[PDB]
């Protein structure tokens, strides 16, 4: 029920209202729309206070009182119309991930490495 | 200025270009505003910090950073007052410290990613192709 | 008009009056595209906009 | 008397030299008219 | 399904912060007492509804001089149906 | 020490005492800029002393670029004389130095950071902005440009004595933060 979620529902929620439009009247009128893209989701990490960012392992999350999340990324179509005519990738948040999901580092990792990952197999 | 002070006080340091590329402020009235803001708290009473975050996006390992520190450390003390806007020399430190390495960090990559035309990178490294000799700790 | 010129003299007098430059160069050499050395030139220029 | 009538567009100068670029003018030198499209009057200033 | 981002994360994550590059795309990038009197009389002669600010914008003269010109050479109307009209 | 600051710019103001025609004045003088829609004053100059005259239609006029009070005064008088040449009843009056710019070098490299920390209330210093330290003195009220090189620029003085007192007061502190 999480692998289902991260894969599909996340996107279908975006695709519902990618678009929303603002039309400025002139004295020929303007019309501004903005629309989203397909959603991109990272492999989990932390923004440390200094500024540095880096991958994070579930173990270190527990003892740094961190949060096992991965970021989100979507495409933005900023555009304009003037009104009948039209003249990158965007961060949108951090998503915690159910452990042992495809997006978690561990959903593949080897049993031996689980020891090197200090996670009880 | 209300945040750079906090940052400059939160032990983190950012260039003006940086928050300027967060907020357009034309930097001058700002520069005075920050100057006068500093002198405000003066009466209401460190170029290394950038290097980690610099290489942090560069996906580098710490040695080049640490090496860059002692390089940055050595350049300032002796001579070569080095940089006048010395985040320049902070960068050439990175580049020459990756000139210490074989790892792919073209100043072409550096400049477009650290936002300095490579001319000072050459020049910084230039006096440091001369000052590499006394820049051999390891 | 297709000729290209280049005057390099010494400005003795010059004046600006309502978007009108004046200039007065003495002993000024003009390059063509050739060089003709003319002592006396009176330069007065107005806005073309 | 060698009075050339041209329109200025751009002038460049910092306290030692004049650069009055001239467009669409005539240069009358030695009774010979000089028709030019672009000019760079590089006057020197003591 | 979803394209995860195969890059390591500094390169993916340095961008959406301070990429140092801005405005890549264009998107919502947004007087003489004699001369003033003669012009004020002219516009009043040209138009009885010679508006003051419209006179100031058109005459391209200092506002104080134009109003002084219109104060005596034009009918200074600030009340009534023909508001801001100097006839 | 034994170092005297070298005056680099004296700014002075002079009253001519008559209404000028900036078109006529610019047109007849040998050396005078005046663009109305860029700046409402004749920007006039001479060669000896090499100065710049900021001539307003009011007859108010500003001289800078002189490196002495006497040269500033002489330049002002020459400018007034050339105005008189045109036919305006110009008079060189109310000459008054508004700024004196000085500079020098102590020749020894300085520790700006210990300086600014040690003299914060008078020290403003953002090397990422300006390679030099701003030092603002109380008496004389002269503000100093302090460079690690040992280069100094003194400014804000109505009198060169203020420049000299300025450097004399700053020199002990310079020697203090001399990096050795």
């Amino acid at each position: 029920s999480f692998n289902q979620f991260v894969d599909y529902t996340l996107q279908d929620i975006i695709c519902e209202d990618s678009t929303l439009i603002l039309e400025q009247l002139a004295q020929i009128s303007r019309k501004y729309e903005i629309s989203f893209g397909k959603i991109y989701v990272t492999k989990p990490m932390v923004n440390e206070s200094d500024g540095v960012t880096h991958a994070l392992y579930p173990q270190e999350a527990r003892l740094r009182n961190l949060t096992y999340s991965s970021g989100l990324f979507v495409d933005v179509k900023k555009r304009t119309y003037e009104l009948k005519y039209e003249l990158g990738k965007v961060f949108i948040g951090r998503l915690p991930i159910m452990l042992r999901s495809k997006n978690c580092y561990l959903s593949e990792a080897t049993e031996s490495d689980l020891y090197k990952l200090k996670e009880c197999p | 200025a209300s945040i750079l002070i906090g940052c400059r006080r939160a032990e983190v340091a950012r260039t003006f270009k940086e928050i300027q590329s967060l907020i357009h402020v034309k930097t001058k009235e700002f520069g005075k505003t920050l100057n006068i803001m500093k002198n405000i708290l003066r009466g209401k009473s460190q170029n290394l910090t950038y290097i980690p975050r610099f290489c942090s996006h560069l996906g580098l390992p710490m040695q080049v950073t640490t090496s860059a520190e002692y390089t940055a450390k050595k350049c300032k003390e002796i001579k070569e007052i080095a940089g006048k806007s010395p985040i320049t020399i902070a960068v050439v430190s990175i580049y020459l410290n990756i000139l210490l390495f074989q790892i792919p960090i073209t100043a072409a990559k550096v400049g477009q990613t650290l936002q300095v035309t490579e001319g000072t990178i050459k020049s910084g490294y230039k006096i440091l192709y001369e000052h590499r000799d006394k820049l051999v700790d390891p | 008009t297709q000729s290209k010129l280049t005057v390099k003299g010494n400005l003795d007098t010059y004046g600006f009056c309502d978007d009108v430059w004046t200039f007065i160069v003495k002993n000024c050499q003009v390059t063509v595209e050739s060089v003709i050395s003319v002592d006396k030139l009176r330069i007065v220029a107005c806005n073309s906009k | 008397e060698n009075l050339m009538l041209c329109l200025y567009d751009k002038v460049t100068r910092t306290k030692a030299r004049w650069k009055c670029s001239l467009k669409d003018g005539v240069v009358t030198i030695n009774r010979n008219d000089y028709t030019f499209q672009k000019a760079q009057v590089e006057a020197e200033w003591v | 399904r979803i394209t995860t981002l195969d890059e390591t994360v500094g390169v993916t994550m340095s961008h959406t912060g301070m990429s140092m590059r801005s405005d890549n795309s264009n998107f919502l990038k947004v007087m003489p007492k004699k001369e003033i009197l003669d012009y004020l009389f002219k516009l009043f002669d040209e138009y009885d509804y010679w508006s003051l600010k419209g006179l100031k914008e058109r005459t391209r003269q200092p506002e104080a001089h134009l109003k002084e010109c219109l104060d005596k050479v034009a009918t200074l109307v600030k009340k009534g149906p023909y508001a801001f009209k100097y006839t | 020490s034994g170092i005297v600051p070298t005056l680099q710019n004296i700014v002075a103001t002079v009253t001519l005492g008559c209404r000028l025609d900036l078109k006529t004045v610019a047109l007849h003088a040998r050396n005078a800029e005046y663009n109305p829609k860029r700046f409402a004053a004749v920007i006039m100059r001479i060669r000896e002393p090499k100065t710049t005259a900021l001539i307003f239609a009011s007859g108010k006029m500003v001289v800078t670029g002189a490196k002495s009070e006497d040269d500033s005064k002489l330049a002002s008088r020459k400018y007034a004389r050339i105005i008189q040449k045109i036919g305006f009843a110009a008079k060189f009056t109310d000459f008054k130095i508004q700024n004196i710019v000085g500079s020098c070098d102590v020749k020894f490299p300085i520790r700006l950071e210990g300086l600014a920390f040690s003299h914060g209330t008078f020290s403003s210093y953002e090397p990422e902005l300006f390679p030099g330290l701003i030092y603002r003195m109380v008496k004389p009220k002269i503000v100093l440009l302090i460079f690690v090189s040992g280069k100094i620029v003194l400014t804000g003085a109505k009198q060169r004595e203020e420049i000299y007192q300025a450097f004399e007061a700053i020199y002990p502190v310079l020697s203090e933060f001399r990096k050795m």
